[PDB]
RNA sequence: AACUAAUCCUAGCCCUAGCCCUACACAAAUAUAAUUAUACUAUUAUAUAAAUCAAAACAUUUAUCCACUAAAAGUAUUGGAGAAAGAAAUUCGUAAGGAGCUAUAGAACUAGUACCGCAAGGGAAAGAUGAAAGACUAAUUAAAAGUAAGAACAAGCAAAGAUUAAACCUUGUACCUUUUGCAUAAUGAACUAACUAGAAAACUUCUAACUAAAAGAAUUACAGCUAGAAACCCCGAAACCAAACGAGCUACCUAAAAACAAUUUUAUGAAUCAACUCGUCUAUGUGGCAAAAUAGUGAGAAGAUUUUUAGGUAGAGGUGAAAAGCCU
RNA sequence: UCUCCAGGCAUACGCGUAUAACAACUCGGAUAACCAUUGUUAGUUAAUCAGAAUAGGCAAUAAUCACACUAUAAAUCACCUAUAACUUCUCUGUUAACCCAACACCGGAAUGCCUAAAGGAAAGAUCCAAAAAGAUAAAAGGAACUCGGCAAACAAGAACCCCGCCUGUUUACCAAAAACAUCACCUCUAGCAUUACAAGUAUUAGAGGCACUGCCUGCCCAGUGAUCACUUGUUCCUAGGGACUAUGACGGCUAAACGAGGGUCCAACUGUCUCUUAUCUUUAAUCAGUGAAAUUGACCUUUCAGUGAAGAGGCUGAAAUAUAAUAAUAAGACGAGAAGACCCUAUGGAGCUUAAAUUAUAUAACUUAUCUAUUUUAUAGUAUAAGUUUGAAAUUUCGGUUGGGGUGACC
C-alpha cells in the first residue's frame, strides 16, 4: 500500500530518515555532534561595479545582428598567438622550447582556475 | 503410428511387422505358426506338421499391415535367384 | 479475529525487504530488476 | 467470493 | 548477521556482557530444541590452566589470595576471584574454600609424594595416588576440561611409568602423564543436585523451553515364523 | 557428471553418478624458471611429464587445448618469454649453467613479440592492446603550431 | 412526430523480403533506505535442466524442447525389439510486397500507464464534425434489447383454423441436451449486440496428360504413371516439475525497550478487581457495523505477563507447551 | 441561548495536501444545508524541539525512595597514558478531521498527562398496525417450562460424583477439554573445545517417556556341604584327561487444593411456565431525497377428482370466474443461495504407514586397490575408484466377480 511512483524524500520515513534537498555542503561535523563551518566553503558572489555600464537587457530592433559564427579553437590561435609567431619566424627568434613565451601552458597544475578537470563553478 | 514425423514430415514404418511378415507383390501377406518352436515334445505330429508350414493372411490382417508398412517396402524386387519368384503374381483368378 | 489488515506500513521495513540495495544484494535479485526493465515497468523497485 | 472494479474516468466532453 | 558474542581477544575480570542464541545456527535455524529466553547474564571469563606465570616472572610454584567467592550464573559451580601478584584472575572454587585463603599453584614434579591441602594445584605425579581431584587436563598446558561442574572429583588410581589412571565422575578410566597439572578437591556447590525447581516458570528463567507434545529389531528370514 | 544403471543394466534406474580425479598435490622444479612450484597434480600429468623428459618440455609442448590449465598457460608464457630474451636473470653469475638450459629448450625459441601474446585471455588481451594504445590528447596549440611552421618554411623555401 | 442509442475510418498492427552493428543522449544527481557533491563496513553467474505428457497403468523409454537445402530414406540401425527413435556413405544447388487486420479485429498497448498484490507479478477500457470553428461542432437512422407515446377488462405454452368482429367458439402437455426409440422428468438459457468449435492424402473414388512406359535427376511399373479435386473440432480439473518472490499477518527466536492503580495476604506462575490481555456462555447479526462484528455475560491481570521497535529462520523447507496448528 | 452524551490534548509509527480562504454547483458525501468534492490562490520560519580525530593501559562489589533487609532468576562512553588540531550555525522534519481494514467501515492502533477547563449529538417530517429486536413492571403459584434451570431472577448461597495433580497452552474464522505443557520421577546417548550445544564438561549437555508422595509390591538372587570341599556349568586335549568357574517392567493411590471442564442434588430466586399482559425505544407504516442483492425459458401464472416416476397452475373430466393496487400469512412452486452429507465409478490424484516393488556416492562403517610415510615384509593413514553392509530418503502402485462389511473364497 506504499506509493511507489512518489519520489523519495526527507519529508517521509522516520525521524531518523534524513537527506538533503541538494543544497552544497558549507562545513564539517566534528566529535561530539558540532558543527563547525568553514568560511571558505561559503560561496563568495563576485559582484561587478556597474556604474557608467552603458549596457541595458533589451536591444534596439533598428541595431542589425551579424552572422553566427561559434568560435572555435582554430578562430582563437589565428588572432591571438599566430601573429606573434608569424612575426618572430621572420625574426628568426622562436624555438620548440618556448612556446610557453606566446603563453602555452604545459600543465594546468598550479593555475588558480585549471581548465580541465575544471576546479571552479560557472 | 507416426503420421507425420518431426525430422521429415513421412509417415513411419512400424519394424514390428518387417521382421514377422513377408509382402508379395500381388498384396499377399505370409506369416508363420505361433508357437511353431514352443513345447514340441508334448504336440502331436500332425500338430507339428501344420505348424511348419507358412501361411497367409486375410483382407483386414492384409489391410492393417498395408498401414502400417509404408511403400518401399510394396515396390518389386528383382533377385537373381529368387526363391518366391514365382509367388509375387497370381494367375488363372477370376474374381 | 477480522482478518484484512495484514499490512502494517513501516518505511524501513519496506525499503529494506524490497528496495534497491536490497534487490542488488543478490544475483538473483538483480535478475528481478533485468526482467522489470525489459517489460517497461515506471519503478523498478521500492 | 471474487472481487474485481472498473475506475470512473473522468470523461471531460468539452469538445 | 550472526556474529558471536565470543569476539574478546585479550583476557579481562570485568563481566563481558552475552548473547544468547535461542538454538538457532549461524544460519538462523534450529539444531538445538529447548533452549531460549531467561535472565540477562554477564560473563565472567574463567582460567583453568592454574599455574600461569605472571608477565616477566620466573616458571616456579608461587601463591595466590582468594579474595571472594562469588556465584556464577553461566556455571553449576561457584567462582572465586584470586589475586595474586599485579594481576587478578577468575578461578573456579573448591568446596571448601574461603575468603582470605591461600592456595598454591606449583609446576614443580616431586618425586616424592606430598600432602596437598584443598585448591592448590600440583601435577599429578606430585599426588598420592587415592587424592581427590578435578579440573583434570588431557594434556599439559591445555587448560581443564574435566570434573569442573559442581561437586565433581576425580580419584588418582594408579601412577606407573610415568602415567596416571583418573577415574572420571562417569566411573570412566582416563589415562594422562603425570605432568598433567589438577588441582585437589571436589568442586564447590556440592548440594545442586538436591535442588528442587518446584514451579514450571522456574525453569522458564534458566532458559529451558518446554518440550513437544509430538507422541527395534529385524528378526532374520528363518526367524520370520516363530513370529 | 553422467548417468549410470543400477547394476550395469538398462531395465533397471537410472541414477546419477559423478566420476572425480584423485587429485594429488606435489612439488615440481622448472629448470628454465629455476623457481619450484606446489600445484595440484594428477596422476596422468606425472605420467606426462615423464613421457615429456620434464616439466619444462612438458609445458612448451602441450598445446593449448590439450593443457586445459590457465596456470599452465602463463607457465608457458613465461617459459617462452625467458628463452626468447635469453634474459641473464636465469642462474646469474653463472653464465655455463645459463647456456646449458637456453640450449637444451632452443627449440622451443620464438620471437619476442609473439610469445607475449601466449595463453592470454580476450579480455587480458584486450586490458593489454589498450593500455598500449592509451595516450592524452595533444594539445591543440602545439598542432596548430606545426602546421603554421610547415606552412610558413614551405613559403620561404 | 423519441428517449436510451446506432452509423463511421485511420490510429496502429501482422507476415515476408532486403539488411549484423557503429540511437551510448546538454548541465546536475544515483548502488547510501538508488537518483543525497568527499573517506567509516570495501566489491564476484552455474556442477548433468526437471517434470508434465506417450506407452490406454507404470518402473527401461518417450520426436521438438536440447549445425547447409533436395535425394539416398522413413532405408541401415536403435528399442520393456512395444510405444517409438533414426543415420551415413554418396549425389544436387550462382538466389520491396500482401486473394493480411481495420477499434470485442490487428500487438496487452492511447499504456506496461491507471488499477490490483508486502513482493515476485498480473493487467485493462476507449477515438470518430467540416475545405474553414478566425464558419455558435456536424450529421445520419419505421431501425437491437429497454422505455415512452398508449395500464387492465371471465378462459388458461398465449398460438392456429377462423370470423362481420381485437377477445368469447374449436384444436393444441415450451425449447435444447438427455436418458430406451417416454417425460408432468433431470441438466442449460432474464433479454439484445458482437465474438465463439473438423485440420492432415497411406489406401480408395472422380477428372485429365502421355502410354510399356510415366515423372523438369535419385521414383514406380507383368497398363501403368503423372497432375488435379476430395479428410480426421471446442471448452474445463485435482495434480506434477523448475526457478524466483514472501515471516510488516502468523509460529518461534535474538537484541533494544516499555506498561501494571487500589485492597488483603504475605513474601507468592497466592487472593478481590480496573487499565490491559483473552474469548466460556446466550442473544442479535447473517450481502451483516464486521469476508468473524455488536450487546451482555465470563477467564487471567508481578507473571510460563502483555505491548512496542528493528532483525533472523522459506516450501524436498520453516515453526510448532502436536491442533497434521501456523507460514499475508 | 437551551437540552442531553462522556476518552480528550499532545508524541511516535504511518499518510502525503485530505490543511486554510475564495469561486463554482458537473462529479464525491450513500439525502440536504454545507463542504471533506472541482478549480484557483495560499501554507509548515528553530544553535534550545527533532534527526544525521589517532594508539595504548585497566575495571570483582545490581536494581527496588538503597539506609535497614534479605534473597535469587545474578541483573547499565567513563577514568587515565601520549600524539594531532586551536574560536563554529549549515542542512533536514514541523499543515490536516490524517493511519491498517475496496468505504466518511459499531473493527485494529504504542507511549505521556489529565477526566472535562477538553470532546461531542441518539430523533429528516410523520405515525402507533401485525410480525421481529431491546428495556422495564407483575395478582396467585414458584421450574409445574425444558434434552438440560437455556435465558432471566428482590437469588448469586451448600454439598457431591467423574476427569485432570496446580498456574499455564491449543485447532486466527464451528471443538478451550478429560487433550499439550508442567515440577518431580525414570530411561537412552556422549570423556569433549574456538559459530548452535558452549566460551560449557557427567551434580553436565542432547533425546524420549511419565503427575508426584509414604505403602503394598515384579521376577532376579548355582546346588549341597558350609570362610572351606564335591556335584554341576563352560571350555579344550583325546570316555579318559586337563583348564576355568569366591527386589525394579508393576499397581493401588496420597489428598488435599485448583477448574468459564462433564454429570448431578438442596436452598433462595424468579414471566421459564400455568397464562399472558402493559408502557417505552427500535423496526415497521405514511410524506420527502437517495438507491442495492440473490433470482428470472416464456407466462394471459385458478379449484377438485382422475392419470403419472411417493410426483399436476398448464394434460383428461367436471367446476369456479369483472379489472387492478396497498398491507399481512408462509401451504405449494420437487422455492433460491453454500467448497455440506450419502453409496458407486476413474487402468483420476494427493497425505500418512510401513512386513509392498525398485533403487539409494545422507550418514556411518569396513575390504582390495591407488597413494605418502615408514621398517623387511610390516603396520599405518587416504582430495580416488571398485565392491560388501546397514538405511536419511526419492520414485511408483493400489486386478476382477461375489445386493454393503470383515472372513471364506472363486477367475
Ligand atoms: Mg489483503
Ligand atoms: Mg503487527
Ligand atoms: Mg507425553
Ligand atoms: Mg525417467
Ligand atoms: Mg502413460
Ligand atoms: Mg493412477
Ligand atoms: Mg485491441
Ligand atoms: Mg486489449
Ligand atoms: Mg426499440
Ligand atoms: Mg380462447
Ligand atoms: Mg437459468
Ligand atoms: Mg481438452
Ligand atoms: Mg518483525
Ligand atoms: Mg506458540
Ligand atoms: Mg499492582
Ligand atoms: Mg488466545
Ligand atoms: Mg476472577
Ligand atoms: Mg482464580
Ligand atoms: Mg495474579
Ligand atoms: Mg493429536
Ligand atoms: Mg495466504
Ligand atoms: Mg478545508
Ligand atoms: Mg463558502
Ligand atoms: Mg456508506
Ligand atoms: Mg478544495
Ligand atoms: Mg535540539
Ligand atoms: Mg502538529
Ligand atoms: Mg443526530
Ligand atoms: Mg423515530
Ligand atoms: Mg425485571
Ligand atoms: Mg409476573
Ligand atoms: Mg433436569
Ligand atoms: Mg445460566
Ligand atoms: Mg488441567
Ligand atoms: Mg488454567
Ligand atoms: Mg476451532
Ligand atoms: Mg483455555
Ligand atoms: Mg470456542
Ligand atoms: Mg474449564
Ligand atoms: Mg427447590
Ligand atoms: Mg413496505
Ligand atoms: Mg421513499
Ligand atoms: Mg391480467
Ligand atoms: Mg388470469
Ligand atoms: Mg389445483
Ligand atoms: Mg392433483
Ligand atoms: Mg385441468
Ligand atoms: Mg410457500
Ligand atoms: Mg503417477
Amino acid at each position: 500500500g506504499a506509493d511507489r511512483m512518489s519520489k523519495w524524500t526527507s519529508k517521509r520515513g522516520p525521524r531518523t530518515f534524513t537527506k538533503s534537498r541538494g543544497a552544497k555542503k558549507t562545513g564539517i561535523y566534528t566529535s561530539d555532534r558540532k558543527f563547525v563551518q568553514i568560511k571558505e566553503m561559503v560561496p563568495e558572489f563576485v559582484v561587478p561595479d556597474l556604474t557608467g555600464f552603458k549596457l541595458k537587457p533589451y536591444v534596439n530592433y533598428r541595431a542589425p545582428a551579424g552572422i553566427d559564427t561559434p568560435l572555435t579553437a582554430k578562430a582563437l590561435f589565428q588572432e591571438t598567438v599566430a601573429p606573434a609567431i608569424e612575426k618572430d619566424f621572420k625574426e628568426g627568434t622562436f624555438d620548440a622550447n618556448n612556446l610557453e613565451k606566446y603563453g602555452f601552458e604545459p600543465t594546468q597544475e598550479g593555475k588558480l582556475f585549471q581548465l580541465y578537470p575544471k576546479n571552479f563553478p560557472r | 503410428l507416426t503420421y507425420c514425423s518431426t525430422r521429415k514430415g513421412k509417415r513411419k514404418t512400424v519394424k514390428s511387422v518387417v521382421h514377422r511378415f513377408l509382402r508379395l507383390h500381388s498384396g499377399l501377406w505370409l506369416r508363420r505358426k505361433a508357437g511353431y518352436k514352443k513345447k514340441l515334445w508334448k504336440k502331436s505330429t500332425a500338430r507339428k506338421k501344420r505348424l511348419r508350414e507358412f501361411v497367409f493372411c486375410s483382407k483386414t490382417q492384409s489391410k492393417l499391415l498395408d498401414k502400417m508398412t509404408t511403400s518401399f517396402w510394396k515396390r518389386r524386387n528383382w533377385y537373381a535367384g529368387d526363391p518366391y519368384q514365382m509367388y509375387h503374381d497370381r494367375t488363372n483368378l477370376r474374381v | 479475529r477480522a482478518r484484512g489488515n495484514e499490512y502494517q506500513p513501516s518505511n524501513i521495513k519496506r525499503k529494506h525487504k524490497h528496495g534497491w540495495v536490497r534487490r542488488l544484494s543478490t544475483p538473483a535479485g538483480v535478475q528481478v530488476i533485468l526482467r522489470r526493465m525489459l517489460k517497461g515497468r515506471k519503478s523498478l523497485s521500492h | 467470493t471474487k472481487s474485481r472494479f472498473r475506475p470512473p474516468t473522468p470523461e471531460p466532453k468539452y469538445k | 548477521k550472526f556474529v558471536s558474542w565470543k569476539s574478546r581477544t585479550k583476557y579481562t575480570v570485568k563481566p563481558v556482557k552475552m548473547r544468547k542464541s535461542g538454538g538457532r545456527d549461524h544460519t538462523g535455524r534450529i539444531r538445538v530444541h529447548g533452549i531460549g529466553g531467561g535472565h540477562k547474564q554477564n560473563y565472567r571469563m574463567i582460567d583453568f590452566l592454574r599455574f600461569r606465570p605472571e608477565k616477566e616472572k620466573a616458571p616456579e610454584p608461587f601463591e595466590e589470595k582468594v579474595v571472594v567467592v562469588r556465584y556464577d550464573p553461566c556455571r553449576s559451580a561457584d567462582i572465586a576471584l584470586v589475586a595474586g601478584g599485579s594481576r587478578k584472575r577468575w578461578i573456579i572454587a573448591t568446596e571448601n574454600m574461603k575468603a582470605g585463603d591461600t592456595i598454591l599453584n606449583s609446576n614443580h614434579i616431586g618425586r616424592m609424594a606430598v600432602a596437598a591441602q584443598e585448591g592448590d594445584a600440583h601435577p599429578l605425579g606430585a599426588l598420592p595416588v587415592g587424592t581427590l581431584i578435578n579440573n583434570v587436563e588431557s594434556e599439559p598446558g591445555r587448560g581443564a576440561q574435566y570434573i569442573r561442574a559442581a561437586g565433581t572429583c576425580g580419584v588418582l588410581l594408579r601412577k606407573v611409568n610415568g602415567t596416571a589412571i583418573i577415574q572420571l565422575p562417569s566411573k570412566r578410566q582416563m589415562q594422562v602423564l603425570e605432568s598433567c597439572t589438577a588441582t585437589v578437591g571436589r568442586v564447590s556447590n556440592v548440594n545442586h543436585n538436591q535442588r528442587v525447581i518446584g514451579k514450571a516458570g522456574r525453569n522458564r528463567w534458566l532458559g529451558k523451553r518446554p518440550n513437544s507434545g509430538l507422541w527395534k529389531i529385524r528378526p532374520l528370514p528363518p526367524m520370520k515364523s516363530y513370529v | 557428471l553422467g548417468y549410470r544403471y543400477a547394476n550395469n543394466d538398462k531395465l533397471s534406474k537410472r541414477v546419477k553418478k559423478v566420476w572425480k580425479p584423485q587429485l594429488f598435490t606435489r612439488e615440481l622444479y622448472s629448470e628454465i624458471l629455476d623457481k619450484k612450484f606446489t600445484v595440484t597434480v594428477t596422476m596422468r600429468t606425472l605420467d606426462l611429464i615423464d613421457e615429456a623428459y620434464g616439466f619444462d618440455f612438458y609445458i612448451l609442448k602441450t598445446p593449448k587445448e590439450d593443457l586445459g590449465s590457465k596456470f599452465g598457460m602463463d607457465l608457458k608464457r613465461g617459459m617462452l618469454l625467458r628463452l626468447a630474451r635469453q634474459d641473464p636473470h636465469l642462474h646469474p653469475e653463472n653464465p655455463e649453467r645459463r647456456a646449458a638450459i637456453y640450449d637444451k629448450y632452443r627449440s622451443f625459441v620464438i620471437p619476442e613479440a609473439e610469445a607475449e601474446w601466449v595463453g592470454l585471455t580476450l579480455e587480458e588481451a584486450l586490458e593489454k592492446q589498450r593500455l598500449l594504445e592509451e595516450k592524452d590528447p595533444v594539445p591543440l596549440f602545439k598542432v596548430y603550431v606545426e602546421e603554421l611552421v610547415q606552412r610558413l618554411q614551405e613559403q620561404v623555401l
